[PDB]
Parts: C-alpha cells; structure tokens; sequence
C-alpha cells in the first residue's frame, strides 16, 4: 500500500511519509512517531505499527484517540492540547507499558470509573488545565508507581476520601487554580515520598483544621507560583489570609 | 527586533539543588521597552524577571524560573515580546525515546606518562536526548580541572561526549582514585558515577 | 541582505592535494534589485580569481548568491585576510566582512590513543578513542585508518577550548569486538599546521 | 591604546610573563616599551600606524613578527626570528643586507611595498626560507645570484613588478612561482592553477 491509502489524514501521511524517509516489515519497523503541532485530526491508520513505544501527538486536533485501543508496546503518550471532550472507557486498558500519559489542556468533562487502573507501570500522570469537575472514586488506586500527578487549573470541585491513596511513590502533586473548598482529613496523610505539593488559587473554606495542620507538619512541600518554598500561598477565602495561620 | 529562546543549563536541570531558567533573548529592537508575557504549556505565567539592558545593542533579556522536573517531563516554553505586533518563540526539551548513558573511564596512555601531568577521560556514550551532566571528585571532595566537550551527534542517532580531567602525574601514579560523575534523565535517581585508579 | 563568510575547511588546507577555498555567502536578496557585486581583497590588495556561482531561490522566496576563492598555497596558513564585499542596491553603503586565520602562536598537538574501556569489552562493539590535546590554532583534521586502508565510521569532537588556551578534541572510532579482539591494528592519523608535514599518525591495538 | 591590549593580554615581574601579544587591526602609533617584556615570543601588530621599529631591535627571542599595513618607509639581534611579515607598507629600500643575521627565518613576506632595487646579498644568508613575496613592487633591477644561496625555497612571488628581464641562471625545492603581470609545472596564474603562457611578452602580448 502507498502512503495516501494507509492514513486519510494528511498531515499524518505526511508524517510517516517523513519518518521512513509501504511494506508491513517497513511499518513493523517504527519504534517512535514525533508529530507534535503537525495539523492533525484522526490517526486512522496508527493500529498498524504495533511496536511503536514513544508517540509524540501534542498539538494537535484529535477527537478520537481509539486507533491506539491496541498499541501494546507504547510507553510514553502525550496528548497535550487537542480536542479530546471525553475519555471512552477501557481505552487504556491495554496500554499496560506505559510509564507517562500526558492530557494536558484537552477539553476532557469527567473521567470514567478505573480508566488508568490498567497502568500500574505509570509514573506521570498529566491532567492540568482540563474541565474536571470531580474524579471517581478511588481513580489514583491501581497506580502505584506514579511520582508525578499534575491536576492544576481544572474546576474539580472536592476531593474524594483517600483518592491519593496508593500512591506513595508520589514526589509532586499538583492542585492549584481550582475550585477547591476543602480536602477529605488524610487524603494526603499516605504521600510519603511526597516532595512538591502546589495548593495556592484555592477557595479554601476556613470555617479547615486538618489542612491547616498538615501544612505547618510539612512545611515544606508547598511551594508558590515562583517555585519558592511558600507555605503561606494557601489563602482563605474571603480573608485573604493564609490557612497555616489558623 | 529579533527573538530568540535559549533553554536552561543542564546542571540545573539535573543538580536541582540549583534553580534552573529559561533566557528569553531580544536584540536590534529608540524604544528600548519591550514587553514579556510567558506561557508554560499554553497557560500563562508571571513570575519572570528581567535584567537590566545592554553596535546600540538592545540586548534585553528575561528569565524564567522552571518549576521541579517541567523540563524532563516536556513541558513546552513559550517567551511573548511586543515592540511590530508580537514575536512568540517556544522552546522545549528534545522529543524522542530517551535512552540511558554508557560511562567508560579511561586511563592516560602510557605515551603521555613523560608529562607533568596526565589526562584522566570519561566517555559517555549513546544517551538521549543531549541534555546531561557530568563532574569530577576525588577522596571525597571534587576535582575541578576538567573539560567537557559538547555532545556529539553518533551513527547510531544518539549522543555521546567526553570529560578530560588533568591531574599531576604524581597523584595519577600515587593510585589515587578518580571518580567521573554523570547526571542525565535515564539514569536511576538521575545518577551514575564512575572510578578509576592505577 | 545579510553576508556570511566561511573558511576553508582544514582538510583542504592541510592536503593541498585537495583544493582550498573562502567562501561569501549573502542570502535576503530579492525581489526587487538581484544584483550584488562581491569585490575580494588578500591582504589588502583587491583580487579578480573568484567565480561566483548562479543566484538560487529558496522557500523563503528570497535569493542566496555565493562566491567562492581560491587558495593560493599556504596563504590561509601564512596568515592572509580575506575580505568580502557586498553590493546592492538594497542597502545604504556595501556590507564588507575579512576572514582569517586565527592569530596566536602555533603549538603541536599531542596525540593518545586510548584502548576500551574493560567495561566495554562485555558488548558487541567497543570504541577506539583519540586524544588530540594541546594543539593552536583549532583548524585540525583527524581520520582513522586500520591497515593501510581507512576506517569510515568515527565521529569526531568539535575543538574545545582548554585551561590553558590551546584546543583539545576526542575522536571515537566504534568496531567489532572481535576485529579488536583478534589483533587487528587500528590507526588515528592528525593533520595540523604545528606538525612536521603536517601529519602525525598514532596506532593502537592489543598484544597479549 | 597599546596599554590597552597589554591590559587584555594582562587580564614589572607582569610583563616577564608576557610571551605573545596579538593586537592587529588597532590604533597604534608607538610600540615603545616592547622593550620592557624581553621573554616574548609572537608578535602580530597588523593594520596600525607605525615607523619606527627601534623599540623592538632588543626582543632577542621573538619568533614571529607580523608588520601588515604600516607606515614603515634592527634586525640583526633577534636570529630566532622564523616568520618576518613586512607587506603593505610604504618602504622604499632596505638596508643594505639586514636580512643577514636572522639565519632562522622562514617565511619573508615583502609584498606591495616600494622596492626598485634589492641590496645584493641580503638574501643569501638564510638557507631555509620556505616562501618569500616580492609581488606588487618597483622592482626593476632583480640582481644576480641573489635566489642562488636559497634552496630549500618552496614559494617565490614575483607578480605585479616592472621586470623588464632576468638574468638567466638565477633559478630545486622550488614548486611554486609567479611571473605574471610584468612587463618584459612551477608556474602559477594570480588564480591560482599552473599557467605556463601566463608570461606575456610586453606590448606584444605573446606568451614567451
Ligand atoms: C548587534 O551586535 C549584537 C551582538 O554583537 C555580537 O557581539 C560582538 C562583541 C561581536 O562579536 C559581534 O560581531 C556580534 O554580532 C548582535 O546580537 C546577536 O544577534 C544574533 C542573531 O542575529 C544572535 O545569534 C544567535 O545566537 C544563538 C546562540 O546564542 C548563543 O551563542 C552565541 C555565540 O555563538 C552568543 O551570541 C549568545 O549570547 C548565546 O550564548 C549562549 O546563550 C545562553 C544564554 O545566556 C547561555 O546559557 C549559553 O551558555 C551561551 N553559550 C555560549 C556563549 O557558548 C544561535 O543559536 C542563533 O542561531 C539560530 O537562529 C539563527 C538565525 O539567525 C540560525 O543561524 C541558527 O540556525 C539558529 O537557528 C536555531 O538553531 C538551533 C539549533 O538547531 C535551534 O534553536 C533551532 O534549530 C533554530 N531556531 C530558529 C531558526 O528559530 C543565533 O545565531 C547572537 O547571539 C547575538 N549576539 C549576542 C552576544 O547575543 C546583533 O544582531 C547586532 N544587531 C544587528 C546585526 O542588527
Ligand atoms: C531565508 O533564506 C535562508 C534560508 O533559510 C534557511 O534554509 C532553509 C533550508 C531552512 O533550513 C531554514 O531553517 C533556514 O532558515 C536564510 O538564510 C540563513 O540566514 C542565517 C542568518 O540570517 C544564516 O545563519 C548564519 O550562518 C552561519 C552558518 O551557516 C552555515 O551552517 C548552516 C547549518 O549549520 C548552513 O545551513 C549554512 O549554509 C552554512 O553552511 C556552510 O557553508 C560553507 C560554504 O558554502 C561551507 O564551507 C561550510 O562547511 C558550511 N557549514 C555547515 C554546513 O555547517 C553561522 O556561522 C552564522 O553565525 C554567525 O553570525 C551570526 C549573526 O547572525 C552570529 O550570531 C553568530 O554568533 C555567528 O557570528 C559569527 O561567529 C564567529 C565566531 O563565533 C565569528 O566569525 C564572529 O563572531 C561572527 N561574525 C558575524 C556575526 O558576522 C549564522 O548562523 C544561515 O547561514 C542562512 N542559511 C543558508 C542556507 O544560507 C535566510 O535568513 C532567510 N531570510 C529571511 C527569512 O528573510
């Protein structure tokens, strides 16, 4: 088969036209595809090249990632900016290699129940400027190994109990610029190796005394906008002042 | 007005005990006020500086300040000027399967052994991307004459590079033992370290 | 309308078996007025040798004009400058720019070649290393050769600045175990301007 | 002006430490108190306004002396001179045989200066020069014998003067000459390619 049979996006013929520079063999021999900002709107055609490990798709403007259902060999993915609106169910289930999963600012409106729980190999884990409103229960459970989990600019309204549970491999964890009033009492009491903890832009109801004692145990781990050590960014709502302080 | 975007150093990037930035650059650019807007991963920021200025060159820069493990993990850099309309730039680490370092240690040839001092180097094959580290130490504390020559581009598609540490022939043929340190992203805890001796 | 101007390679100045040439390149030339007129002066004195090539387009639907200039023998060596002069109707006064050879005192180079690391020989392939240290200016040319005939698949280090001013580089040349194994001798030969006939070559394999 | 590149160089017992100074291109006028750091070695002063190269007759261990474009219209105590560059300057002579002692020197470079004659027996005294530039002179008067006490030369210029003839006999290392602009497989053409016809017959024209 030609390059214009295979894949009916353009720009992704134009990108496995470019990186062979076809026989099955020859598409049998594409290990990583970099196709970051290329203009592209479906991967027809990507269930082809099943030993693909490292798959570089930021930029662009996918609706329907289900082409990649069957990859079982990929490790890193990153989807970062383009037009995801809801995750299907199971789609990651068999992506069983994965060590890092990048959904940075897609359009995702809620994520279904155990959707990551097929990744216990994850150690990155980027969901940051989404549209969450809340996460199911329990979600962060199967994912053990993760040391970096990245939720910042979302809407997320509340935090399920003991929803960072499993996870204490975790060294950075990120919440700010949310609509967050409060957080379950131990939610972050089995964050061991946590290291970053980003809380600031938070609507934080004080009216809050498990939180305000967590902080000032591990002052620390939180850190402002600028990446200094800032314990006192955690503001209340309405005062101004800091949690820490109360 | 000419743009540029230069990413941080890789010391910084791997040592974390140092804060590491990214340079945003503006040149030729009369009206030497340039406004900067910066966007991590497409989202705007605020916490960068700016130094002050400097042919009339117009060597006006700002820095921004990485957050943690942002440049491992791919975050993307982008550094808005405005007097024109607006020149964005983005700059990001290099995309690709990252691969882990070889480290060799190798001894100074015997033909060199005639000189006051000797050459002591260190051979770091086959990483990736580029982006890496590397430092000498002795019993303990660090040695500090030393070069590193910048990556290399190998048949392979890879990288390698070499560090020539020059020590007095007398501590060489003590049997005094080197270590070559070398920090890069595939390695556990960011960290390999390499010795020889006589 | 911007100008570049690029050195002779330093295989070609140190061979003279191959042909030495400066060369002046100025790209940003278009639409409007195509025309440049390179003027070239060795060491002053105006010169009529260079031909210029045919003005080509690019996806930048501008122009790139180069000239090229020969090397009268050791000229680049012996210290001539090389100026190029560019102009067109595109700018106020022509854009001039001279190319030399680095000045600073010669120094020779030092030349070390390094067997594997023992490491290494627990792989398929083992690399071959060559230190060139302490050697002025940088301009430097570095091959390998195994048994008369040459070795194609090193890749050399760019020149680094040292400590003490002068230049180091490392080449790798990567082989087969076994060819390193079984005794075969590899060579790293060295063309600089501080040698004697500009050559040195240094040879390492291994005898049990 | 001069200080300023010693205050460069030096980033007393201070200018002991001074082996070579690298300041061409510059606005200097004097040289004076070059005299005041005799452990110094090369020297490159191209492209300033000089006269006098008095302050320099005591440097007894320079090895390189680079005078381009300089206003020159001595050398008899600094025999490890190797390399003596002396073009575009205005001289209108030279002493009569100051090239004697400086048996070391190599390369002489007296290109486009002003020189009707050539003090016989100023070059004999130099066996190993490698390349010596007489082009884009006055010459007229070649004296006889003078290229016969010079036999490791490898380059001789002689374009660009007013020979009328030679005296046959004058002209083995040699590979490298150039006869070409005067007015009458070693022969070369100002483009650098061997030319043998590039020796035209004045008025006439033709290539003898
Ligand atoms: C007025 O003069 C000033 C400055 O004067 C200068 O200094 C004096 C003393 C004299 O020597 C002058 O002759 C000289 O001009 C002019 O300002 C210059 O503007 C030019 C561009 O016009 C800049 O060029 C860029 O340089 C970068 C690399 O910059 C580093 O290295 C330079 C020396 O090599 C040095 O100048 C820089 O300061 C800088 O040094 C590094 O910087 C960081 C930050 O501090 C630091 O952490 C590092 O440690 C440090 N490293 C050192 C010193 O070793 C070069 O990469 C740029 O090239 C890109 O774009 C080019 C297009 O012009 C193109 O040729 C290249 O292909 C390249 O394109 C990129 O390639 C890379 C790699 O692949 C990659 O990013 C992309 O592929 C690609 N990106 C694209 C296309 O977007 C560029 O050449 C000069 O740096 C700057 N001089 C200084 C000191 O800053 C000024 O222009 C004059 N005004 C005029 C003519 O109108
Ligand atoms: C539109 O048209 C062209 C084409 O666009 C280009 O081509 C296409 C295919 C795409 O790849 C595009 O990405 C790309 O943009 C544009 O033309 C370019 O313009 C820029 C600057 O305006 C030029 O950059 C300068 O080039 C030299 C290096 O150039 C060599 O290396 C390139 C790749 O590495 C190669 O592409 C070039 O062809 C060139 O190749 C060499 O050519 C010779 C003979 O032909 C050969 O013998 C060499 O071996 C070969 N080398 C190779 C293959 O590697 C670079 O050195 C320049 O840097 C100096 O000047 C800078 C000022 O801008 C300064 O910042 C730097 O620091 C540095 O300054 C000098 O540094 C040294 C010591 O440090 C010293 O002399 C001085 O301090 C200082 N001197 C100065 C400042 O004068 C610089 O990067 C590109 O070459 C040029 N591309 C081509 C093909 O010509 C054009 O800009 C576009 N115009 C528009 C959009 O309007």
């Amino acid at each position: 088969t030609p390059i214009k049979q295979i894949f009916p996006d353009d720009a992704f013929a134009e990108t496995i036209k470019a990186n062979l520079k076809v026989t099955q063999n020859e598409l049998n021999s594409i290990d990583q595809i970099i196709a970051n900002n290329s203009d592209i709107k479906s991967v027809q055609g990507i269930q082809y090249l099943p030993n693909v490990r490292y798959l570089a798709l930021g930029g662009n403007k996918l609706h329907d990632i289900s082409a990649l259902k069957e990859l079982t060999n990929l490790t890193y993915l990153e989807l970062k900016w383009n037009q995801l609106q809801i995750l299907p169910n199971g789609v990651f289930d068999k992506l069983t290699n994965l060590k890092e999963l990048v959904l940075n600012s897609n359009q995702l409106q809620s994520l279904p129940d155990g959707v990551f729980d097929k990744l216990t190999n994850l150690t990155y884990l980027n969901l940051a400027h989404n549209q969450l409103q809340s996460l199911p229960d329990g979600v962060f459970d199967k994912l053990t190994n993760l040391t970096g989990l990245e939720l910042c600019g979302n809407q997320l309204q509340s935090l399920p109990e003991g929803v960072f549970d499993k996870l204490t491999q975790l060294k950075d964890l990120r919440l700010y610029q949310n609509q967050l009033k409060s957080v379950p009492d131990g939610v972050f009491d089995r964050l061991t190796s946590l290291q970053y903890i980003w809380l600031h832009d938070n609507p934080w109801d004080c009216t809050i005394r498990y939180l305000s004692e967590w902080i000032n145990k591990h002052s620390g781990v939180v850190r402002n906008s600028a990446g200094s050590v800032a314990p006192d960014s955690a503001k209340c709502s309405g005062s101004g002042k800091p949690v820490r302080s109360i | 007005p000419s743009v540029f975007l230069f990413p941080p150093k890789p010391k910084d990037t791997l040592m974390i005990s140092r804060t590491p930035e990214v340079t945003c650059v503006v040149v030729d650019v009369e009206d030497p006020e340039v406004k900067f807007n910066w966007y991590v991963d497409g989202v705007e920021v605020h916490n960068a500086k700016t130094k002050p200025r400097e042919n009339s060159t117009y060597r006006v820069v700002s820095v921004l300040t990485v957050l943690h493990q942002d440049w491992l993990n791919g975050k993307e850099y982008k550094c808005k000027v405005s007097n024109p309309a607006p020149i964005e730039k983005t700059i990001s680490k290099a995309k690709g399967q990252p691969r882990e370092p070889q480290v060799y240690t190798l001894p100074p040839s015997r033909d060199e052994l005639t000189k006051n001092q000797v050459s002591l180097t260190c051979l770091v094959k086959g990483f990736y991307p580029s982006d890496i580290a590397v430092e000498w130490e002795s019993n303990g504390q660090p040695e500090n004459n030393y070069k590193t020559t910048p990556p290399v581009l190998d048949s392979d598609g890879s990288f390698f590079l070499y560090s020539k540490l020059t020590v007095d022939k007398s501590r060489w043929q003590q049997g005094n033992v080197f270590s070559c340190s070398v920090m890069h992203e595939a390695l556990h805890n960011h960290y390999t370290q390499k010795s020889l001796s006589l």
